[PDB]
């Protein structure tokens, strides 16, 4: 039970991690930055997250 | 301003390349060759 429970909560944990981007949060580097730049950073958090 | 997927009164509201255009951009003067019956667009919804 604590080795599925730790799991999942390292797992979320990882969503808020930054992987490189210039935020974990997807709606900053949406609004932050414009489309040609943006995707360079959303390919880090996709990257990491995968 | 003209590359792809750039910003700028020409860029945005007057003619725009996508971020995913595939080819090649090229430009020389003519000042000594073309004045005002050049327009541009300042403003759009």
């Amino acid at each position: 039970v604590n080795q599925n429970a730790q799991a999942l909560n390292t797992l979320v944990k990882q969503l808020s991690s930054n992987f490189g981007a210039i935020s974990s949060v997807l709606n900053d580097i949406l609004s932050r930055l414009d489309p040609p730049e943006a995707e360079v950073q959303i390919d880090r958090l996709i990257t990491g997250r995968l | 301003q003209i590359a792809p997927g750039q910003t700028g009164k020409i860029a945005d509201y007057n003619y725009k390349l996508p971020d995913d255009f595939t080819g090649c951009v090229i430009a020389w003067n003519s000042n000594n060759l073309d004045n005002y019956n050049y327009l541009y667009r300042l403003f759009r919804k």
